[PDB]
């Protein structure tokens, strides 16, 4: 039912590299601040997501393992999870609590940020299942890391290796979720299944890029590999 | 062709 010592230490290791990210209330500082133009958004989005996998090849490093797997499927990895990444690190922040009308503002401006109409409703819809959860920081970050760490990503060329560096995160995933919400004996397999969502937003994020109601699309060199654009 | 993130994870 307990966490080993060593589960422990694990998680404990995991939301300290997690905890590097820029804080939530950064982000909702400037969003909720001015009202941007629709090319401010998206020159505010790209720094954001520029900045966003910067760390999370750092936090990517760190996690046990990693290092040790083949060259080529460490790229693999990456670049399947980092779009999946910001989505739900997205989540994660668009669901603090904040001030009393304050996130019903910030999914005005993020309803107006220039998003085409098509994905303002999946996305919020996401994010809105993605708060009824109820996580914790800890379920955010090992949830991450086992977005990153999933064997079934396409050039994975030995699956096998990647198997294993993700169950033991799966299996700390499952006793916190028995811990922490003890009552409802299906919380692990939802937050798993909240994972099939975020993968459509990879296998549509390019149309959703350029789609952005502004008139030139500039991405930075980094996002260029990670994203599916220019 | 994925140099930056090559080289990230390299540096
Ligand atoms: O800055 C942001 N997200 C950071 C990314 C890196 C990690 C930290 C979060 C943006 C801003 C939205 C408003 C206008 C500026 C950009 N954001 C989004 C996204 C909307 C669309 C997104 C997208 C990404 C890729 C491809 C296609 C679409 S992400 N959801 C948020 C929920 C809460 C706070 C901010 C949020």
């Amino acid at each position: 039912m307990e966490l080993t010592p060593d589960q422990q230490t694990l998680l404990h290791f995991i939301m300290d590299s997690y905890n590097k990210q820029r804080m939530p209330q950064e982000i909702t500082n400037k969003i909720l601040k001015e009202a941007f133009s629709a090319e401010e958004n998206f020159l505010i989005l790209t720094e954001m997501a520029t900045n966003h996998v910067q760390v999370l090849v750092e936090f990517t490093k760190k996690l046990p393992g990693f290092q040790t797997l083949d060259h080529e499927d460490q790229i693999a990895l990456l670049k399947g999870s980092a779009v999946e990444a910001m989505f739900l690190r997205s989540a994660e922040i668009f669901n603090k609590k904040l001030p009393s009308g304050h996130s019903d503002l910030l999914e005005a401006r993020i309803r107006n940020s220039g998003i085409s109409d098509e994905y303002i409703t999946p996305m919020f819809s996401f994010y809105k299942s993605i708060g009824e959860l109820k996580m914790t920081q800890e379920e955010y970050a090992l949830l991450t890391a086992i977005v990153i760490l999933s064997p079934d990503r396409q050039y994975i060329k030995d699956r096998e290796a990647v198997e294993k560096l993700q169950e033991p995160l799966l299996d700390v995933l499952q006793k916190l979720c028995k811990i922490h919400q003890p009552e409802n004996p299906q919380h692990f397999a939802c937050l798993l299944g909240r994972l099939t969502e975020l993968r459509t937003f990879n296998h549509h994020h390019a149309e959703m890029l350029m789609s952005w109601r502004v008139n030139d699309h500039k991405f930075t060199p980094l996002l260029c590999e990670i994203w599916d654009v220019q | 062709d994925h140099q930056l993130l090559r080289y990230l994870l390299d540096k």
